[PDB]
């Protein structure tokens, strides 16, 4: 149920962000970040997907 | 309730010409309704009936 | 030849539904208020304006 993930048309960046400060073509970038729930709540976006396929 | 329109294709909001699976039947189609319909409600509840996706030879 | 047209601007947050700040304003205040009274053994209570 609940499978959304077909339609995700991409959004394809190299990431400038990789691994020792400089680039690589990495999905799990992030991209947004919240932490401005109180409670140190930490909602990160990743470039990647789960669960849906 | 109000009718969603692909320019030139007045059809029920969730309802289609190609009702249901669109992006299975027509791909790019279906983007060019996301170009088009992006102020529709009833257009995302079409495109709910692709996220909870129920096709014709697809039993779910 | 390569160019880069580049676009950006600024939204509500996503604490906006819920959490958000009210710069508020207000003028003169009412008087209303409770009180307790014996009255004949009896300890009664009422509250109004
Ligand atoms: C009545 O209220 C007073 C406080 O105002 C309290 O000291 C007293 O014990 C109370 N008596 C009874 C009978 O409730």
């Amino acid at each position: 149920n609940f499978n959304v993930y077909k339609a995700i048309r991409p959004y394809l960046a190299h990431c400038p962000d990789c691994g020792e400060g400089h680039s690589c073509h990495s999905p799990v970038a992030l991209e947004r970040i919240r932490n401005e729930a109180t409670d140190g709540t930490l909602k990160i976006q990743v470039s990647l997907q789960i669960g849906i396929k | 309730p109000v009718m969603c329109l692909l320019a030139n294709t007045t059809f029920p909001c969730s309802q289609p010409p190609c009702t249901p699976c669109c992006y299975e039947k027509e791909p790019e189609e279906t983007l060019r309704m996301l170009e088009d319909n992006v102020m529709r409600p009833g257009y995302y509840q079409l495109l709910q009936a692709s996220l909870t996706c129920s096709p014709h030879r697809q039993r779910r | 030849e390569n160019t880069q047209l580049s676009e950006a601007h600024v939204e509500k947050s996503e604490s906006c539904k819920t959490e958000f700040a009210s710069a508020y304003r207000a003028h003169t205040a009412s008087a209303s208020a409770k009180l307790r009274v014996l009255y004949q053994g009896n300890n009664v209570t009422v509250s109004a304006y």
